[PDB]
RNA sequence: AAUGUUAACUCAGAACUGAAACGGACAAGGGGA
RNA sequence: UUUGCCUCAGGGUGCUGUAAACAUGAAAGUAAACUUUACGAUCUGUUGAGGCUUAUCCCUAGUGGUAAAGUGU
């Protein structure tokens, strides 16, 4: 099954038929959402590091 | 011991019984033909031949093992089996 | 008029759907009861292609529905036998609907069609539409 | 009371008791009868299961649907190893039915015929008819003019010959095959010639005539009712399982009546096939008897493959309709029919137009051995 | 004696064994027994069917 | 505005191929008036 | 129960069906070097050829074995 990650990272077991649980059952949509506010975050709290954006167009985007 | 060159079929003598049995079935007649054909009543198997038997599983046996079969003196007779290993079977006739 | 009606083999018991393939304005024939079946005790009468088959419609024209009529089973699923040495079989399982003397009351049936109702009735032989 | 819905009864009590028959061999319980008019020929015969096959062919009745049209049917074709004859037997009506007034033997007799009188034959000392074929021939002359004077149906003691077929059986099949025709004065010499030699069936075997045939069917073992006399299978919900009758019996009579279908044995019992018309005469060395002259090629009555369970086929062949009862190496015996017909197939001509060779086993692919190997040619 | 070609295969008809099959559309489509219809009846192709001579008819293996 | 070190499993379309069949076993709602 | 029989083998009819390898072969198309180089469900030619085929298949005076004769009359 190390060879069978290889070869899902490959491209071929992409197929919708090994899929024994639903979408927030292989990864959890609350953690994904969770990360992406993080890593939106670490970008909007850089700009501020930077001063590239001011704190008026900041709190908007 | 005789100078004999035979074969045993055992698929022709599990041909009957279930999974379950199978292996044990061939050891008991690999013993009865044994004991029959060198008209003796002490048979007393090798490990290495119920390694063989064994290691395919007990579901199939090893269909086939030829027997050239030799006795020892020391009622008094009793015998031991042993069995010759070729790739192919066709051709090879019975004899002395 | 001569009642040489040759074996056939037995299938098709009572209370199977079959398709109708006619333009009677019917779709599918429920086989009720077949004729010349005497008296077995638990044995479901079943249809043979030379017998008439007494059957209702269940899907086609109001007209024929909600009633029995006869109907010439014609393309069998099963195997029947002949001298040929050779038996014949088909994949739809159909009738066409006659009237009680025996003639067609369609004017064409779009698959195969039986020969033997052809002599047996003989308004049959000219509306053969396309015998196998 | 009344049962609400009547129905034929499971079985025929016309074949009881259904149990095991007592030998293998097919006995005959009535031959065809005499006449004094017809000729003194002969009355049976006896053979192996040779094959119960097709043959492709036309009907000749009037007004049938096929008629003039190719037709397929089912005949069979008999294994005949000659009959060795080698006693004669009299019998004389009284009373108490017909009884051997004497037997004799051939003064030379065969050893398979002798391995029959033994079970253990290979330690025997083989002592029987040893002493019992010198006898001379005033003795002879003079019971057979006491036959002749006395004795009224004649009989023949014929032995098949195992040893021609491949079955591992030695001993002979003895049977005695009845002797029909006229009066004893023209009898007498017309038993006086074929006393020693062998049986080629095509010597009274003759085309358009009626042939019964008897056997020992299969055997099964003990079964249930449902297989012994096919009764209705109860319903699912049967608490002490559903392959039995439900009822046996009223409550009176207090017994269980003969008629109730109970388990036991079915199959090796005695059978017996009749209006089995015969129709075609041939021989075993010849090359073209069972082809026509509109099949124009070459087979003789060889089989292909093998026969399963049977070997190989090395003897005479005739033509017969129908198929036969028993299983593979079982001996069938051949009776002529008991009152000829006149009817229209009772005296119908017939003729074949072609013969199977093919793999008789299963589902084969080649008719005969040269058509397999020409097809191909060009192989490994 | 005159026997007929096969359908699906190329070998002659012996009366006696046969059957037939014939599809909706009426064709008559003769073949010898119930492997020799069904093989057709499975919705196979005989271009990829290798143990018949259709096989060897296509790969030019004469 | 760009170039280097290092950790995911979610999608999508071109293939041909395999006996036109595939949550391949285990695991699992029959629906409707 | 020794012109046998058991076993084995030469086959035979068969069953699925194409079997063990070769590929400076194709091999959907993939990646690494200055045209060649690492995989790739299969087939192609040897491959209408293997594995199994009586234990209840068929043939073979083919060869190995075929044994103690204990009981009753």
């Amino acid at each position: 099954v190390r060879l069978y990650k290889l070869a899902k990272r490959k491209g071929r077991h992409m197929g919708i038929g090994k899929r024994k649980g639903t979408k927030n059952a292989r990864t959890n949509q609350k953690t994904l959402w969770i990360k992406r506010q993080r890593v939106l975050r670490r970008l909007l709290k850089r700009l501020r590091d930077s001063k590239k954006v001011d704190r008026h167009l900041y709190h908007s985007f | 011991p005789v100078t004999k060159f035979i074969t045993i079929n055992l698929s022709k003598l599990t041909h009957k019984v279930c999974y379950k049995r199978k292996a044990p079935r061939a050891i008991k007649e690999i013993r009865s033909i044994a004991g029959k054909l060198m008209h003796t009543k002490d048979v007393r198997l090798d490990v290495k031949l119920n390694k063989f038997i064994w290691s395919k599983g007990v579901r199939n046996p090893p269909k086939r093992v030829r027997v050239k079969l030799e006795r020892k003196r020391n009622e008094k007779m009793y015998t031991i089996v042993e069995h010759v290993m070729v790739d192919s079977y066709k051709g090879l006739v019975n004899e002395c | 008029t001569l009642k040489n009606k040759m074996r056939i083999t037995l299938s098709l018991p009572v209370g199977a759907l079959i398709n109708c393939c006619d333009n009677s304005g019917g779709k599918n024939l429920y086989i009720i009861a077949v004729q010349g079946f005497g008296s077995c005790l638990n044995r479901l009468p079943a249809a043979s292609l030379g017998d008439m088959v007494l059957a209702t419609v269940k899907k086609g024209k109001p007209d024929l529905r909600k009633k029995v009529l006869n109907a010439i089973i014609c393309r069998q699923s099963k195997a029947w036998r002949r001298h040929e040495g050779y038996y014949i079989y088909f994949e739809d399982n159909a009738g066409v609907i006659v009237n009680p003397k025996g003639e067609m009351k369609g004017s064409a049936i779009t698959g195969p069609v039986a020969r033997e109702c052809a002599e047996l009735w003989p308004k049959l032989s000219s509306a053969a539409s396309a015998i196998v | 009371s009344h049962r609400k819905f009547e129905r034929p009864r499971h079985g025929s009590l016309g074949f009881l008791p259904r149990k095991r028959c007592k030998r293998l061999r097919g006995k005959i319980r009535s031959f065809p009868k005499d006449d004094k008019e017809k000729p003194p020929h002969f009355t049976a015969f006896m053979g192996y299961k040779a094959g119960m096959t097709h043959i492709v062919r036309e009907v000749d009745k009037p007004g049938s649907k096929l008629h003039k049209k190719e037709i397929v049917e089912a005949c069979t074709i008999i294994e005949c190893a000659p009959m060795v004859v080698v006693g004669i037997v009299g019998y004389r009506e009284t009373p108490k039915g017909l009884r051997i007034l004497s037997t004799v033997w051939a003064n030379h007799v065969s050893d398979e015929f002798r391995r029959r009188y033994y079970k253990n034959w290979y330690k025997s000392e083989k002592k029987a008819f040893t002493k019992s074929l010198n006898v001379p021939e005033a003795t002879k002359n003079c019971l057979l003019k006491r036959i002749e004077k006395y004795c009224t149906v004649l009989r023949a003691i014929c032995h098949t010959q195992p040893s021609k077929t491949p079955l591992r059986m030695k001993k002979a099949h003895i049977m005695e095959v009845q002797i029909n025709g006229g009066s004893m004065k023209e009898k007498l010499e017309f038993v006086k010639e074929m006393l020693e030699k062998n049986l080629p069936v095509s010597t009274v075997f003759n085309p358009n005539e009626m042939i019964d045939v008897i056997s020992v069917t299969k055997g099964h073992g003990t079964k249930g009712v449902v297989s012994r006399y096919g009764v209705k299978r109860l319903p699912r919900k049967t608490h002490r399982g559903l392959r039995k009758v439900a009822c046996i019996g009223a409550w009176h009579p207090a017994r269980v009546q003969f008629q109730i279908p109970r388990h036991g044995q079915k199959g090796y019992f005695h059978r017996t096939e009749r209006n089995k018309k015969i129709y075609r005469i041939g021989l075993k060395t010849d090359k073209n008897s069972a082809s026509t002259d509109a099949d124009i090629t070459e087979k003789k009555i060889t089989p292909m493959g093998g026969f399963p369970h049977y070997g190989v086929v090395n003897e005479d062949f005739l033509l017969l309709k129908g198929c036969v009862a028993g299983t593979k190496k079982r001996p069938i015996t051949l009776r002529k029919n008991i009152v000829p017909q006149v009817s229209r197939d009772a005296l119908a001509q017939v003729s074949l137009k072609f013969i199977d060779t093919s793999s008789k086993i299963g589902h084969g692919r080649f008719q005969t051995s040269e058509e397999k190997v020409k097809y191909y040619g060009p192989l490994k | 004696v005159k026997t007929e070609a096969c359908s699906f295969s190329e070998y002659r008809i012996y009366p006696g064994r046969g059957q037939k099959y014939i599809a909706r559309d009426g064709k008559v489509y003769f073949y010898l027994s119930s492997k020799f219809a069904s093989l057709a009846l499975q919705k196979k192709k005989a271009a990829k069917l290798r143990w018949t001579q259709t096989w060897r008819r296509n790969n030019k293996k004469t």
